[PDB]
């Protein structure tokens, strides 16, 4: 393993207690509220990303390479690749603890996909049945954790960020970063030539299916259907 | 964006 990836594998955090404090705070603001006055399955997953958008920024926070920012350049990218980020966790828990017709939320909770569906909607199916299709694939190449965190990455020290101070230093990770995995995959995974490219290419995907769920949420918001997942979504 | 900025402020 190259040593840059062991470096981003100790910024993890710890997931048991991540989903522990997620789970403790929902379960007090839904049990507190009043018979009448209880959260919709919208409501509550509204409210499970905005929770993993706090675990999300403290990662990033502490993250190596991001901590040496300035706070106005850290903002930049938190901003570009918030939804990324959180789709790129969903689909990564769904890989690990996925079973067949089952969606595992952040807090450890199994749903039946079904479930969800029926009150999804038109836009979010075709949004989470295309992200189920990419956790197919990755199941089938053995996306493992590894390859994980450099995606993160990846997404984090996006290209796509601007009026950056230090885009030195953003450039300098992405092209070491690309690097680090591209020796991951062949070193660790000869039989796969195909490996690499397929994982880079579900980049451009993931960042479809976050920024159309932007959209999607946002054109929600406006509704009066949805709060520091909606002051990332504002600008 | 003055919650981002506080989470990446704040002790
Ligand atoms: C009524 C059904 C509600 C949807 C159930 C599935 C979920 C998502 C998803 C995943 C892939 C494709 C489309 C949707 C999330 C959607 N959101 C909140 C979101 C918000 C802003 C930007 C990006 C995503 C993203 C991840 C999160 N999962 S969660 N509850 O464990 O924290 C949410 C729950």
């Amino acid at each position: 393993i190259p040593h840059l990836i062991l470096e981003l594998l100790k910024c993890e955090p710890d997931e048991p207690q991540v989903q522990a404090k997620i789970m403790a705070y929902l379960q007090q603001e839904q049990a507190n509220r009043s018979k009448h006055e209880k959260l919709s399955t919208f409501g509550l997953m509204c409210k499970m990303a905005d929770q993993t958008l706090f675990s999300i920024v403290e990662w990033a926070r502490s993250s190596i390479f991001f901590r040496e920012l300035k706070v106005d350049d850290q903002m930049k990218l938190l901003q570009n690749c918030w939804s990324e980020l959180l789709i790129l966790d969903h689909i990564y828990r769904q890989v690990v603890h996925g079973k067949e017709g089952s969606i595992f939320l952040v807090t450890g909770q199994q749903v039946d996909y079904s479930i969800i569906a029926s009150q999804a909607g038109a836009t979010l199916n075709n949004l989470m049945s295309h992200a189920q299709e990419l956790v197919a694939k990755l199941r089938s190449l053995q996306f493992d954790q590894r390859e994980f965190v450099c995606l993160k990455f990846l997404v984090l020290f996006s290209l796509d960020v601007k009026n950056l101070e230090n885009f030195q230093l953003v450039e300098g990770v992405q092209e070491q970063v690309n690097a680090a995995l591209l020796d991951y995959t062949m070193c660790n995974y000869p039989q796969q030539t195909e490996k690499f490219g397929q994982l880079l290419l579900r980049l451009p995907e993931i960042r479809a299916i976050s920024m159309q769920a932007e959209e999607y949420l946002y054109y929600k918001h406006l509704n009066g259907d949805v709060n520091l997942l909606i002051e990332m979504l504002h600008a | 964006n003055a919650l981002l900025r506080y989470l990446l402020d704040k002790d």
